[PDB]
């Protein structure tokens, strides 16, 4: 039931640990681009949130 | 692990078939060349090589 | 030149590229920082089902 595009959910992530590789791993995937830090080098940060 | 396919899975997890072509563009005696009609050598008298 | 040839999952193809990380680009098969060539890429789920 993803939201649409007027009322889109905005999630929140909370302390954890996070890895960008089982992602890939959920959905098609058509495209990934990723404006800020490089998509392959992401599972070596820690976010504010 | 394993590539058991079928079409009913959708688009992103399909398999692309890949091939890269790498070729060494450097100083050495060229061994694959283009489609090019070589001329005549001409010395002592300026033009393009 | 040199035709290296493989079929992998559709997600990772954007990861057979120079200085990429991840499960295929550090464990399969990686490309050189300094690589020259072409990369072809195509979908072949018309046998492979």
């Amino acid at each position: 039931r993803f939201a649409s595009v007027y009322a889109w959910n905005r999630k929140r992530i909370s302390n954890c640990v996070a890895d960008y590789s089982v992602l890939y791993n959920f959905a098609p995937f058509f495209a990934f681009k990723c404006y800020g830090v490089s998509p392959t080098k992401l599972n070596d940060l820690c976010f504010t949130n | 692990q394993s590539y058991g396919f079928r079409p009913t899975y959708g688009v992103g997890h399909q398999p692309y078939r890949v091939v890269v072509l790498s070729f060494e563009l450097l100083h050495a005696p060229a061994t694959v060349c283009g489609p090019k009609k070589s001329t005549n050598l001409v010395k002592n008298k300026c033009v393009n090589f | 030149v040199y035709a290296d040839s493989f079929v992998i999952r559709g997600n990772e193809v954007s990861q057979i590229a120079p200085g990429q990380t991840g499960n295929i680009a550090d464990y399969n098969y990686k490309l050189p920082d300094d690589f020259t060539g072409c990369v072809i890429a195509w979908n072949s789920n018309k046998l492979d089902s």
